[PDB]
């Protein structure tokens, strides 16, 4: 079950880190703008 | 006992971590994603006071 | 540029003599002005002190990371014999030789004078090559060569490499001061340093340093 | 002067500029022969009266052995010296390393190159020193490293240097910058390659003949 | 080969270190380039460093042989007591004073503070003489007055005199690097150096130095 | 030139009387002037003694290394029967032949007269080729050809080529003196030379050379 548990934490933390470092990566300027 | 199980309910451990092998994976994903982001910092907007707001 | 010039971040803030020393004004990374003894009034002396300081820095980084890493790994999940860098050297004598990483199927090292001989030969080779210039790069800069042993190639721009110079020196000075801390803690408490951190975080007011303040009494 | 057939009819496209050139073509597999090009048939079934190919249509596409950049089939033809020299040299160098390695492994350990896998999947004993690896990790490491080596050796565009690369890294001693000395070294290397390929073929035939070891066969030979 | 000039025997062999300190260019015995720290850019400082190096070399020469010899003689054919130089200052306090060569028929000097006073007066006078001259030949060179110091006088020919300077300084460098070794052996094993050499010739492959490595372990 | 010329280093160095036998002033490698008996005052005789000495040297190196090798391999990881050049000749008559490399799977040679005949025929051919030069190498130089049996060919720079001549001659004189030492040790002790060196490292003061001084008494 530990082989599963490492994999679940890996996928979860990969997607959460992708989320956080996406929103730090210049979000409110990728609009149609003015 | 009869069988084998982690017995992780009711423990109260940080991030549900039991093995340090399980503990290293958090930093091993977080640091590499941070490093890819910090490399990708090259092609973004860095500035003195060019701020994005009213 | 903030980091070096006539208006750098000097070593006392507003209290840094209101002026640099007259024999150094920027032009080199890591210049704050702290030479109060004045040991580098001559420019060739000053160049020798840079050429010595940068090498001590680049050794002090590796000496720090090699004195952190086994106390992490053995206390987390592995086996080493002893991981503390006191007894990291005494693992050849212990039971069957020095098992690297605690595994009697890789290196399993004995014959300590042979390891000493291999060290003397290879370090003589690389410390002669660093002075004259041999294979895998001709000797062109004694401190910042920048050739095929630097494969990723970040030193192409002048300004970003000029900032990375200061980053390397700042990390170097920190690593040297930390290694001096490792050595003095090693003399005083006789315990591992991450073990000292885990002992300090339990009770910060009484396991501070001042419990170990009457050890060296005459 | 020293052909395989000494002063007989030589092949036209073999002269002696190549080092191991002894005029050897009964088959003529390196011939400069052209290729008759036939166009595509009328495969448009909207209209009636479709037709077939075109007999003696094109000027038959004069063959060239120039190395291109495409990672899949760079030379753009197989039958030519500018592939066959490289194939002979690479096969000969692998055969030299393999024929030396089988004899050294049989002499040291006592296990054939045939039966080495059966004694090395259970225990990774390089001369009995018990390496920690296992078969899956060996296959992973072998595939990724030899693949990186092959993808880096295909990147060279010089048809001379795809088998005779030169430079600094591979010629460590720079003993091939001369004309006649390097020509003699190439014509020695090709003869040693031609010996080693035939002897590894002999190893394979001895393996087919109910087991051998290249000295286990000699232990069979013992009387 | 060529002791000073352009073609002096610089170290590192083939690794000819050709970013040498360009202010040490021959003209003085023993120029191999030990200014990696570069501590001698000023010529007056460099002159004082020669004037201190040669005095340290000669005092290490005179101090080494007196720390090798009596242990050899006590092993071979005499007896002394504490032959090893740890309690060389304590053999005076042993009975009432030291007997030289193991013979109670000479001075047997008591009053160790008076012997200290005589040593202080004589050494103060001779070191005051060594700086600005005086009797026994007035000083013209601070490194070698040598006139009242040579009953033989081999300092005539200039090339042989320069080669004797080079041999003198090399022997002095070896004497200092050996006295540092005797100090370190004295701190580590606390024995005689000849006894250590006997132990190492008895067991080279095991009793080398690394058995005497876990002694200063702090805990 | 320090090695040969008007100011070479002779067989007595500073005590070399500023005089060799005066019929030789350099021009060849290995010249110190040690013809004390004057055995080569005639120039053609002197040339013949060079042509003989160089052949004895080039056989002496190979003889020395062949005498050194098999005791080292038997010490390291193999067994050869008798790995010493006393009984290496007698290894043919051992049990079923001479098993090369201590392996009874490769050569396993018998028939000593047939091996002698092969040696005689091949050495006659190659020595006749060394005399005159036929095919596979034309006779152009008596001692220093520089032809297709010399693949590296370091005779491009002539001064370094003369330096390598000097190195070859120095190794030659060393090899001859060493082989004479092996012969005298083989007469006296009846043991292998590496075993003799092991005996001397075990006991220098008693097993030096004079233990076998009362051997040949009348
Ligand atoms: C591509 C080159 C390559 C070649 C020529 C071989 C050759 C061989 N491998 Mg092999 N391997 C090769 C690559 C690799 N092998 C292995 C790992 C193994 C293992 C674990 C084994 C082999 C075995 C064998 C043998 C099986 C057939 C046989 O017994 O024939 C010889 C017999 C005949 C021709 C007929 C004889 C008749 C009668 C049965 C006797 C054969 C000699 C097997 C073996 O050792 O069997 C002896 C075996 O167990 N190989 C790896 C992983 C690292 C490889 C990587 O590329
Ligand atoms: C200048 C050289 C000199 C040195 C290095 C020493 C040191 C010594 N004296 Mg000695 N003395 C020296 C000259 C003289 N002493 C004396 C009078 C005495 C007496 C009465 C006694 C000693 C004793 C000792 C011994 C102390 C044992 C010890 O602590 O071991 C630790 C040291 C080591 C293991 C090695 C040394 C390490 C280090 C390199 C020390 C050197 C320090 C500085 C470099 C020297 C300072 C330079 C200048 C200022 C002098 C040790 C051999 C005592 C003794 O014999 O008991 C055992 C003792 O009772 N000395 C006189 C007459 C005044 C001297 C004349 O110059
Ligand atoms: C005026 C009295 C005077 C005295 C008593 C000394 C004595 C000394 N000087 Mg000194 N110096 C003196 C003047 C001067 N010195 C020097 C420059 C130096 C240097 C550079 C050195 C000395 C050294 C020495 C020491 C050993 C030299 C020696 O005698 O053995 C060597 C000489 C001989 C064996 C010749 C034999 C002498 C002859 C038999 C007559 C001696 C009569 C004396 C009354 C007997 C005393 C001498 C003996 C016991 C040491 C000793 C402390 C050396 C030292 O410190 O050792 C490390 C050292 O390196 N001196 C200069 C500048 C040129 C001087 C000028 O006035
Ligand atoms: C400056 C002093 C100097 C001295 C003393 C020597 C000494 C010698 N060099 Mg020499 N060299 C010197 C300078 C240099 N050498 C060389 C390089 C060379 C070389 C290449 C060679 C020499 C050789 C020689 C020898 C020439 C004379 C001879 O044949 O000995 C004859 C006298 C004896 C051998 C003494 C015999 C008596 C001995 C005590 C017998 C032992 C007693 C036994 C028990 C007797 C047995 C009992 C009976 C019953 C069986 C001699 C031993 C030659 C040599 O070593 O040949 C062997 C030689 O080839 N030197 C160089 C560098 C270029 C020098 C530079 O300074
Ligand atoms: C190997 C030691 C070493 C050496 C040679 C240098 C060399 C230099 N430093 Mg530097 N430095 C070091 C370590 C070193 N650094 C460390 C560990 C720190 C962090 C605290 C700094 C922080 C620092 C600053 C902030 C500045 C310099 C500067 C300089 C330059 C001029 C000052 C000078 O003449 O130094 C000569 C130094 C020596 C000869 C070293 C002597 C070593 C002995 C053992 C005495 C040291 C005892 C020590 C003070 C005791 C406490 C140790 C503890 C604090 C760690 C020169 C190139 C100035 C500059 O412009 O930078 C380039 C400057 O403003 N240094
Ligand atoms: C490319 C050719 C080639 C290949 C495929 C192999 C493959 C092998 N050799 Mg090998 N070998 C080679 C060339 C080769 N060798 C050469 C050129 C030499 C001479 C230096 C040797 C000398 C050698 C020895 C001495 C031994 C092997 C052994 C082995 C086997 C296991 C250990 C190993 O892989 O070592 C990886 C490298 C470390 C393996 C089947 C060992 C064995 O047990 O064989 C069965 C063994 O004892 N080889
Ligand atoms: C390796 C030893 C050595 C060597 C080669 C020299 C060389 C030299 N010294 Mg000198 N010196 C030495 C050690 C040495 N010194 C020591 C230890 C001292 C301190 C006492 C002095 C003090 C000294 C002074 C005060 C003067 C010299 C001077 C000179 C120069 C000319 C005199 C001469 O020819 O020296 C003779 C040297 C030799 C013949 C070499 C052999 C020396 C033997 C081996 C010494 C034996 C000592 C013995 C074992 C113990 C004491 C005797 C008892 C048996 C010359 C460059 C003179 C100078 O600079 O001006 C010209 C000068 O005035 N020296
Ligand atoms: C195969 C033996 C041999 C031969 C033919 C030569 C030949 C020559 N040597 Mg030479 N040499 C040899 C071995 C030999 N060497 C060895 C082993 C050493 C090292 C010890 C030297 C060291 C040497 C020096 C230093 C010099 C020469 C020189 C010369 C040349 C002129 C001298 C002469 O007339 O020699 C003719 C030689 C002989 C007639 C050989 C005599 C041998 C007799 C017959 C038997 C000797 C048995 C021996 C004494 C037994 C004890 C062995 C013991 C000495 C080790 C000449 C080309 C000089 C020269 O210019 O170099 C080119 C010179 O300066 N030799
Ligand atoms: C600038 C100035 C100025 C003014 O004017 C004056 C003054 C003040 C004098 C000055 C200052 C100075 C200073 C501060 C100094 C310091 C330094 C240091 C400390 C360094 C270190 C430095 C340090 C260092 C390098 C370190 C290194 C280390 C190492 C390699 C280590 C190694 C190791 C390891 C891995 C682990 C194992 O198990 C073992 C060992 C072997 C142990
Ligand atoms: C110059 C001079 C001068 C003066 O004037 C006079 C005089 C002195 C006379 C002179 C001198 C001379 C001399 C020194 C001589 C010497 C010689 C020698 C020693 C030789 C050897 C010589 C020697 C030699 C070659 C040797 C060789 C060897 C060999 C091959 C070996 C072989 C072998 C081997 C591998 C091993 C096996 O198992 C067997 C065998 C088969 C056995």
């Amino acid at each position: 079950m530990l082989t599963l548990k490492i994999f679940v934490y890996t996928v979860v933390t990969f997607f959460v880190c992708l989320f956080i470092f996406g929103f730090l990566s210049n979000d409110p300027a990728r609009n149609p703008g003015k | 006992l009869v069988d084998e199980r982690m017995n992780g309910d009711g423990t109260g451990r940080p991030f549900g971590v039991n093995d340090p092998v399980l503990g290293w994976v958090l930093l091993g994903v977080f640091g590499t994603m941070w490093a890819i982001w910090f490399i990708g910092q090259k092609d973004l907007g860095d500035f003195e006071d060019a701020d994005d707001g009213l | 540029i903030e980091f070096y010039g006539p208006n750098r971040a000097k070593w006392l803030g507003p209290y840094s003599e209101n002026a640099t020393p007259a024999y150094l004004t920027g032009e080199f990374p890591g210049d704050y002005g702290w030479d109060t003894a004045g040991l580098s009034a001559d420019p060739e002396t000053f160049k020798r002190y840079r050429e010595l300081e940068l090498i001590h820095a680049r050794w002090a980084m590796l000496g720090a990371l090699g004195c952190i890493t086994p106390e992490l790994l053995a206390k987390s999940g592995t086996q080493f014999g002893e991981a503390v860098w006191f007894k990291a050297g005494a693992q050849i004598f212990s039971e069957g030789g020095l098992d690297y990483l605690g595994n009697p199927s890789l290196v399993h090292a004995q014959n300590i004078v042979a390891t000493l001989a291999v060290q003397v030969i290879l370090m003589g080779l690389v410390e002669g090559y660093r002075v004259n210039g041999g294979p895998a790069g001709e000797g062109l800069d004694p401190l910042y060569p920048g050739e095929s042993f630097d494969p990723l190639g970040l030193a192409d721009d002048p300004d970003t490499f000029a900032e990375l110079k200061v980053k390397e020196i700042k990390n170097g000075r920190l690593a040297m001061f930390s290694m001096f801390g490792f050595f003095v803690q090693a003399i005083v408490t006789g315990k591992g340093p991450i073990q000292n951190l885990d002992d300090h975080l339990s009770n910060p007011t009484v396991n501070n340093a001042f419990a170990f303040a009457t050890k060296f009494t005459p | 002067d020293a052909l395989w057939l000494p002063n007989t009819t030589r092949p036209e496209w073999l002269d002696g500029s190549l080092p191991g050139d002894r005029g050897f073509d009964p088959l003529g597999l390196s011939k400069p022969s052209e290729f008759v090009v036939i166009g595509v048939d009328e495969n448009d079934q909207n209209a009636a009266k479709n037709n077939k190919g075109s007999v003696e249509a094109i000027v038959q596409a004069t063959p060239d052995e120039v190395s291109s950049e495409n990672r899949l089939a760079p030379y753009s033809e197989v039958f030519g010296l500018a592939r066959f020299r490289e194939c002979e040299l690479i096969h000969g160098r692998w055969a030299m390393l393999a024929c030396l390695g089988a004899l050294v492994a049989e002499a040291t350990t006592g296990v054939s190159w045939v039966e080495a896998g059966k004694v090395e999947l259970d225990g990774a004993s390089y001369a009995g020193l018990s390496l920690p690896f296992s078969i899956t990790q060996l296959i992973w490491i072998e595939v990724i490293l030899v693949g990186g080596a092959e993808f880096y050796r295909n990147s060279e565009t010089n048809p001379e240097k795809r088998c005779y690369p030169g430079g600094v890294f591979d010629p460590l001693k720079l003993a091939s910058e001369d004309e006649e000395r390097a020509f003699r070294l190439k014509t020695a290397e090709i003869k040693h390659a031609r010996l080693a390929m035939v002897s590894f073929f002999g190893y394979g035939v001895q393996a087919l003949s109910t087991g051998e070891g290249a000295l286990g066969s000699l232990a069979k030979f013992a009387d």
